[PDB]
């Protein structure tokens, strides 16, 4: 993993500014190998030759003491500020990228005060960046982990300095298109559903400009996402099928389970059964064949409560698969569709049960922190 | 502060083996060994392998 390759890079650094040799080499030939048997992204190749060149400054500021009498040899610890201080570019460089790094896989971890720490370390270090694609680039990565953290302001406030710079250039509409989904999914968590529609609209037509049929489709995809959010079902429907007709022209399999799932939804919410029914075929069908295990079961559920009594012990057997996988948001959602399908059908006492499923998983910790070396 | 690595190498130094020896054990270059006495001797303020044997031994 390119996120475990960094966290390697680091303990590497760590080793060299201390002189452990055995270690530092050790490591060199191990991450040498591993990259050999990966194309990694540039970020971290450019880490990589950086800590290259910078455990070669360490042999070589070593080798004089080589013949030095032991007591006419400077100390490591003040070898390594000489080395610091002459090579101040590379040192804040290689400051920026292990921060960045080490987040990364704090991140990844699942070490969230711990993540934020390293990000704002290396944010600090963007001075060594000096291209300012390069600089957007971080903020826009920063923008999208504060969205998987839910920190919503903070990956606006990231999501903007990344739009900034983007702007001023030409090439990268691209980027630009993909900060516009990044306000849309933000707005969207918020609750302000026209914002978002309206950031995906502009997004949708940027792609469309792009002619790119990816984009184009999660675009359209969100669109409908939004729509069903406020439970104006109907209105999500063209949007869904303009989203699937899009993926299906171009091949773009591991994009459809996905599409045909919420649109397969409305049609059993609707009461449209014999097109829920041909949507599920299809649905399920492509599930099968990108092999993806989520879609399989949630579509497996939609048979468990719309068609099957509904099945209880079934729906209970999807819940806890959705908690083992730490899918809460969904586990939430499909709890609430639970509540209200029992509720339409004038089931209370079922669907009171559900809504009690609904707040017991809402009291689950969804993102616990630790403290570092805080005293209670 | 040694590493258990750079210990590891002390450990066969206090042996006896040569460089050579300690090379083929760990899987380093010789040249990479020589670097580890370098560093290792300066961080126990040594001179010399032998005395390095001597103040690991305390
Ligand atoms: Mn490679």
């Amino acid at each position: 993993s390119s996120s475990s390759i960094g966290e390697k890079i680091n303990e590497w650094y760590m080793y060299i500014r201390r002189f452990s040799i055995p270690d530092a080499e050790y490591l060199r030939r191990e991450i040498k190998q591993e990259l050999d048997q990966m194309e990694e992204d540039q970020d971290l190749h450019l880490y990589y030759s950086l800590m290259e060149f910078r455990h070669n400054l360490m042999l070589e500021y070593l080798e004089p003491l080589e013949k030095m009498r032991i007591e006419e040899q400077p100390r490591l610890s003040d070898l390594l500020l000489e080395i610091d201080k002459k090579q101040a570019r590379l040192t804040g460089l290689l400051e920026y990228y292990f921060n960045f790094f080490r987040g990364m896989y704090e991140l990844d971890q699942r070490e969230y005060l711990s993540a934020i720490k390293f990000f704002k370390k290396a944010e600090s270090k963007l001075i060594f960046v000096k291209d300012r694609i390069e600089k957007a680039e971080f903020f826009f990565k920063m923008s999208e982990s504060y969205y998987y953290m839910k920190q919503t302001y903070f990956s606006m406030d990231y999501a903007r300095q990344a739009y900034e710079i983007y702007k001023e250039h030409e090439a990268y509409n691209i980027r630009l298109l993909q900060c516009h989904s990044l306000f849309a999914t933000n707005f969207l968590d918020l609750k302000q559903y026209e914002d978002a529609i309206s950031h995906f609209q502009k997004a949708y037509s940027m792609a469309e400009a792009e002619k790119q049929p990816q984009l184009m489709g999660r675009t359209l995809y969100n669109i409908g996402l939004c729509k069903n959010s406020q439970s104006q079902y109907e209105d999500a429907i063209p949007y869904f099928k303009r989203a699937i007709a899009v993926f299906e022209e171009s091949n773009i399999l591991p994009s459809l389970p996905q599409a045909y799932f919420l649109i397969t939804q409305i049609h059993y919410k609707l009461g449209k059964i014999d097109k829920a029914h041909e949507y599920h075929s299809k649905g399920m069908a492509y599930s099968q064949k990108a092999g993806d295990v989520i879609y399989l079961s949630e579509f497996e559920f939609l048979k468990s409560l719309y068609l099957s009594g509904p099945d209880e012990e079934a729906i209970q057997g999807f819940f806890d698969f959705l908690e083992s996988k730490m899918l809460y948001a969904d586990l939430e959602d499909f709890a609430i569709d639970v509540a209200k399908y029992y509720h339409e059908r004038k089931n209370f006492q079922k669907a009171s049960a559900y809504f009690l499923k609904v707040e017991q998983v809402r009291q689950l910790i969804q993102g616990g922190v630790s403290l570092y070396e805080i005293e209670v | 502060v040694l590493t258990p690595r750079e210990c590891l190498i002390l450990q066969e130094v206090e042996k006896g083996f040569t460089n050579q020896e300690i090379a083929d054990a760990l899987h380093l270059s010789k040249r990479s060994i020589e670097y580890s006495l370098t560093s290792i001797f300066n961080k126990l303020n040594v001179g010399s392998r032998t005395e390095a044997v001597l103040i690991a031994k305390s």
